RNA sequence: GCGAUAACGAACGAGACCUUAACCUACUAAAUAGUGCUGCUAGCAUUUGCUGGUAUAGUCACUUCUUAGAGGGACUAUCGAUUUCAAGUCGAUGGAAGUUUGAGGCAAUAACAGGUCUGUGAUGCCCUUAGACGUUCUGGGCCGCACGCGCGCUACACUGACGGAGCCAGCGAGUAUAAGCCUUGGCCGAGAGGUCUGGGAAAUCUUGUGAAACUCCGUCGUGCUGGGGAUAGAGCAUUGUAAUUGUUGCUCUUCAACGAGGAAUUCCUAGUAAGCGCAAGUCAUCAGCUUGCGUUGAUUACGUCCCUGCCCUUUGUACACACCG
């Protein structure tokens, strides 16, 4: 069936034989930095 | 059309003119501390009453900071906010 | 003699009633009859904005405003005298439109 | 977010 | 399915309409459905005839109330 | 006024292979019928020369017949074309206006061009899910 | 047989959400016997509320 | 001219404009007869500065009322002040004071709006909410 | 008594007014006396009003709700369900209606029969709740007269609209049968069975 | 004393007039009156398909009366009514355009209506004739 | 509620401190003559400024005042 | 704020302030607002009365109502109480208004790993940069459906459905050589829609946006009924190059669950809640959405810390990147 149209014309729905599963919930230390660079107190020093 | 050019009376009292004048200064690598307070006593000079100037961002560091120069009285709320 | 209309707009009171009182000033000394000022209703100019420039956070507004006034005036003159006093009473913050 | 593949 | 109030005026609701309405403190449209299990449709046309012939002398009149009462 | 009768009344009724209940007002009880609506027979309640103010058990059964010739022959008694089911037809073109049983097979017909022809409108039929555009993703729980 | 309280003293609110008020009464009869009750309602002075039973004085609720 | 007084009575939004002049007594609706002032069920809001006094305060003078915004109470509730507010300024101009004032006392003692429009406004609404008060239902 | 002549001809009915001001011109007030003293204070009957309906401002103070016409408050009461908030006029239609009702049935006063159910239907004692915090827990205290006046105006409504909800029984009528019944002591009627209900659990926990 | 149109309660006139302009019977009722819908928010015809066009054409002559010039586009707002969308809210929809169009047309050309200045459709001489005559005829009863 | 601020209580008492014979036990006098004494930018402020002003001097005849 | 006081006197925030709503027969004027007179005219009774139209020359007067500009007006005013007699509060009287007069705008000291580089020719760094991740154009998508949840709209009928008759608001928007605005009035079309004119660059015209609830009169008569309009077919138009995965509407037909909602939980104290409609927005078309406006218009409190949340004080600390320690 070359045409994506004939195989729509013959294929079944089976979408109410399976049951959806229970739970779906697919969507954590916000403070902690993850960048590895700390900043120097002569960083500080020099800019502010 | 015809444009004519005119100087302020008062520089200091202006705070458009010192915004792009501390431009000037910042960009010349002046510390900042040096360079705040060099128009803060400016416009304490020219008599205003109050002047604010804050400057936040990144200087030789990656967090980013904020440091605010407040000097002399201020009015925050209402109507006259945008009156002086 | 003629019977000419002068419309005055602005967005200001002030500069737009001082326009309006020294040309009325214009035509009391000056023995010319005089219809006038009619205020009209004022129309205020809003949009309703989001404050927020991206969409996340509380849902409040930005209630922008512009008042515009219309005074206009009818008047009973010649063309001359009529012309030279909205060149007397020129000031920025007016446009002045003269229509016979 | 995709590494454009040619074909012809 | 409990209603089954009759539309159609038989011989038999029709002497037993005119001999109890007399025998009535207060009739309405709803009355004669709740008591003599006409329709309201027929309670409507069956009060509105009485009144014309003397039975009923009307306390007040509307379109989504008739208040009636004897007149004997 | 008030009148009374006995034996004429017609509790139940057989109009085009279905039935209609005597105690409803003929002209919404002739909606009963697949393919009529209110709309639709109200306008040829009239044309039957019949006041809606009758049961169906009260009409004679003159007025039956008077009755389903104005359903079966609708433009035959100056009923509007527009007013009918499927005017334009697919095959021949003229105006229909279709009854109790012949809607479901001629929607068959229907049902079965427009698979032969495999469009997309045709195929979601065969799905069973919406065809006018309906979104699915929250709302097609049923 | 019911009773009736004239109240004569708003004394402040009782219960655990303020929503009944303590309210000193007097008897429109046999003005003696005051007696400390509850009541739920909005209550100004000389408010001759009745009383079902008048055998038991009112508390702090809970 | 003659013993013409020109007012007005306002509720929510209507505004009836009431003028009453010396002569027989006429008392028009824009026009129309009282007696068929809509609707039905409030026509004697219309007719209590009538009756409140007396049909007799109105022979001597001839009201008709131009009433325009507001609903249809609210044209009820201001043409009703109109003819009370209109009276009472009539007997002020060309009668004594004292059956002017005495009007007052009577108008006044059953209805507080009959001489005095109420200021009662449409809250404006605030965004957050389908009303003044009201704001969208929250959900955690 | 004499009929006064005007340019635009005032009906007869409504001259009938000036001698005494009266409920919609068929019904008044002065034969009607409330059966209970601690409610006179707060039930309003001594203003006559043509119609239940002033637009006034009685949410103002505090107890200014007792100055307002009790027959304007029992239609404030019938407005509800969403469906009928702000429909005063069709409330007015539904009582005035009901009152005509009330009086072909016993030929007492309608107005009468509205201040009867009224003291019989205003719950006397009625037991708060006491609970520390989400634990059961009821305790019984009294009830002001302004909490028994309304407290019967509210109950009372509500009988009604039940009792015509999928009733072809109209509002009006139930309305009508609302009030006289409850007049009379009805156990049979509602806000009777809840006042007795509302008093008794009082009588568990006192 | 001298009774006009104004002098008369609104919706009893119509119940005199309409009688009468139907037993007049000069006004020239279309084909599809019988057939069409009076609102597009309407769902049903008029309940009195005997009548309908002759008791809505007393109220479209007095409505005529009491304003001035008035067309048959304003014609149709007014007696347009909310549309029972089904699920989405009611909306305020225009009636018939048509009938509006034959129903001034009818009164045109039996002397009641004419064309007026600047847009609409004013009265005419014989319009105020019998219109304040019907009122008349119609509060004495 | 009611209560007036610092600033319309202690410029109304700097004025019967220094005013004090020409104020009067009525509003309407002392509304116009703080019109005429103090520079007031807005008139609902010297009509709080004022009301203050006549009930101290209402305090002030019935007994000793504090602070003035 | 009073009051107590090793503190005294101040500043920011709050409040003040500004915008809007309510008062003004007291000013200033208004043919782009109205009225009354006066003409000119029309109807009915003939009483000289009552209702319209017309008068950008009737070369009339006025601003009460309509509009806005200068102001005044309220300051808890007077009086009873309560309280430290203080700050205040509660009841009355007058008042347009005696809840901060009503509603909002603005709104402190530092800050948050709250959200946005998917608004900027705002950017640092990494990637690409000609087979471009730039751009353009074609066809498709964000809608796609076994599922859990949220903001809502219809509804579950009779205070109701229709079908007639009554017929009243307020905020706003608008074009020219365009690439098409609001679009009247007339003429066709059942409708949607189609045709021909005009006005308005704007209190003029669209528009009195003659809106719906609502009022009255009848049909229906508790029935999944004529309460409800889901699913589905046919035909008729408009929008746009292009409507198929139905833009949107209309006509007929199709007559779905829903007969009041478990555990929970939300908003709200006066023109407010709740119903009822209309406008501006995103727009070539599309509003069950927001933002505003107006119609009708309530029940009950005017109290408390019982739940929750936050703030303050005392207290404890081995925390200060500060308990996500």
């Amino acid at each position: 069936k070359s045409p994506t149209g004939n195989e729509a014309a013959l294929k079944n729905k089976n979408f109410n034989k399976d049951v959806a599963p229970p739970q779906s919930t697919a969507t954590p230390f916000d403070r902690h930095s993850r960048t590895g660079k700390t900043d120097s107190k002569k960083k500080l020093q020099q800019g502010w | 059309i015809a444009i004519y050019a005119e100087r302020v009376e008062e520089r200091g009292l202006s705070a458009a003119v010192q915004a792009e004048a501390l431009k000037a200064k910042l960009l010349s690598g002046l510390p900042i501390r040096r360079a705040a307070y060099g128009v803060l006593r400016f416009a304490m000079g020219a008599g205003a009453k109050g002047v604010e100037v804050v400057i936040s961002g990144k200087l030789r560091a990656a967090r980013a900071k904020s440091q605010k120069y407040a000097d002399g009285f201020m009015i925050h709320s209402g109507q006259p906010t945008r009156d002086f | 003699i003629h019977k000419i209309r002068i419309t005055l707009t602005s967005t200001k009171v002030k500069q737009l009633e001082n326009v309006s009182a020294n040309i009325i000033r214009n035509a009391a000394q000056y023995n010319i009859v005089k219809k006038g000022p009619v205020r009209m209703p004022t129309k205020v100019l809003k949009i309703t904005t989001r404050k927020t420039p991206n969409g996340e956070g509380s849902k409040t507004w930005d209630a922008y405003e512009m008042r515009i006034h219309k005074r206009v005036i009818d008047l009973q003159a010649p063309a001359s005298t009529v012309k030279r006093i909205t060149q007397i009473t020129i000031e920025p913050g007016v446009d002045v439109e003269v229509t016979i | 977010r995709k590494k454009k593949v040619y074909t012809t | 399915d409990k209603a089954q109030h009759i539309v159609i005026l038989d011989q038999e609701k029709y002497d037993r309409i005119l001999k109890d309405v007399p025998t009535y403190k207060y009739v309405s449209v709803s009355v004669l459905v709740d008591r003599l299990k006409i329709g309201g449709s027929l309670a409507r046309v069956a009060l509105r005839q009485l009144e014309e012939d003397g039975i009923i002398t009307p306390v007040l009149k509307h379109s989504k109330q008739a208040i009636y009462t004897r007149a004997q | 006024l008030v009148v009374q009768e006995q034996g004429s009344f017609q509790h139940i009724l057989r109009l085009l292979n279905t039935n209609i209940d005597g105690r409803i007002k003929i002209m919404y009880a002739l909606t009963k019928i697949r393919g009529v609506g209110r709309r639709y027979a109200n306008l040829v309640c009239k044309k039957a020369d019949v006041e809606l103010t009758k049961r169906a058990g009260e009409l004679t059964q003159e007025e039956l017949e008077r009755i389903v010739t104005i359903m079966q022959n609708p433009t035959n008694y100056k009923i509007p074309a527009w007013f009918l089911n499927r005017q334009k037809d697919q095959v021949d073109g003229k105006d229909y206006h279709v009854l109790a049983n012949n809607l479901e097979s001629k929607l068959r017909d229907d049902l079965e061009r427009l698979k032969k022809i495999r469009s997309h409108r045709g195929i979601r039929h065969f799905w069973g899910l919406k065809v006018r555009g309906q979104h699915t993703k929250t709302t097609s729980r049923g | 047989p019911v009773t009736l309280a004239k109240v004569i003293k708003v004394l402040g609110r009782t219960g655990s959400r303020g929503g009944v008020t303590q309210v000193r009464v007097e008897f429109l009869e046999d003005a003696s016997r005051t007696i400390v009750r509850n009541v739920k309602g909005p209550v100004r002075e000389n408010d001759i509320l009745c009383l079902m039973e008048s055998e038991r004085e009112a508390r702090r609720l809970r | 001219s003659t013993q013409s007084v020109q007012t007005f009575g306002k509720k929510k939004t209507a505004t009836a404009v009431a003028h009453v002049k010396a002569g027989k007594g006429l008392i028009k609706i824009n026009g129309s007869p009282i007696t068929l002032v809509q609707p039905e069920i409030l026509r004697f809001k219309v007719y209590e500065p009538l009756t409140l006094v007396g049909l007799d305060k109105f022979q001597g003078i001839d009201i008709r009322v131009k009433v325009t915004g507001g609903g249809h109470v609210s044209q009820v509730y201001a043409i009703r002040q109109a003819i009370a507010k209109g009276l009472v300024a009539y007997h002020q101009k060309y009668v004594d004071e004292a059956s002017k004032n005495e009007l007052k006392k009577i108008f006044a003692s059953y209805d507080k709006t009959l001489l005095v429009a109420d200021s009662r406004r449409m809250e404006p609404k605030k965004f957050g909410g389908r009303g003044a008060r009201a704001r969208f239902q929250k959900s955690y | 008594l004499q009929v006064v002549e005007l340019a635009t001809t005032i009906p007869l009915d409504v001259q009938e007014a000036q001698r005494e001001v009266k409920l919609f011109n068929k019904w008044s007030f002065e034969d009607v006396e409330v059966k209970d003293v601690s409610l006179v204070d707060y039930i309003q009957i001594r203003n006559p009003v043509f119609v239940s309906h002033t637009a006034g401002k009685y949410a103002s103070k505090r107890f200014r709700k007792a100055q307002c016409p009790i027959v304007e408050r029992l239609t404030n009461s019938l407005m509800m369900n969403g469906r009928n908030n702000g429909k005063k006029l069709k409330a007015v239609r539904i009582v005035k209606h009901a009152l005509e009702i009330i009086h072909v049935l016993t030929e007492q006063n309608p107005i009468q029969v509205v201040v009867d159910a009224i003291v019989n239907s205003g719950a006397r004692e009625d037991s708060t709740r006491i609970g520390s915090s989400g634990t059961v827990r009821r305790q019984a205290v009294d009830v002001s007269p302004l909490r028994r006046v309304n407290q019967a105006i509210a109950l009372l409504t509500i009988g009604a609209r039940e009792a015509s909800f999928r009733n072809i029984k109209t509002i009006a009528e139930c309305l009508a049968e609302e009030l006289i019944n409850a007049a009379k002591g009805s156990s049979t009627s509602y806000a009777i069975k809840k006042k007795d209900e509302l008093e008794r659990v009082a009588k568990s926990n006192r | 004393p001298g009774v006009s149109v104004r002098d008369v309660p609104a919706q009893d006139f119509i119940n005199a007039y309409a009688q009468f302009l139907q037993r007049q019977g000069k006004l020239e009722v279309p084909g599809y009156v019988d057939i069409v819908k009076t609102s597009a928010g309407n769902d049903l015809p008029p309940q009195e398909a005997e009548t309908w066009f002759y008791k809505r054409a007393a109220s479209i002559a007095r409505h005529i009366y009491l304003r001035k010039q008035v067309g048959v586009g304003a014609l149709n707002k007014l007696y347009g009514g909310a549309k029972n969308r089904g699920f989405r809210p009611h909306k305020h929809v225009d009636a018939s355009g048509s009938i509006n169009r034959k129903c001034v047309q009818a009164l045109q050309k039996i002397g009641v209506l004419e064309i007026s200045p600047k847009g609409g459709r004013r009265i005419s001489e014989n319009g105020q004739r019998d219109l304040d005559r019907i009122a008349a005829q119609t509060l004495e009863e | 509620g009611r209560v007036r601020t610092k600033t319309v209580k202690r410029a109304s008492k700097v004025l019967i401190e220094r005013f004090y014979p020409k104020l009067t036990l009525d509003f309407e006098t002392n509304k116009r003559l703080t019109s005429e004494i103090a520079v007031i930018q807005s008139k609902r402020l010297r009509n709080k400024i004022a009301g203050y002003t006549t009930h101290l001097m209402k305090r002030i005849q019935k007994g000793p005042v504090r602070g003035i």
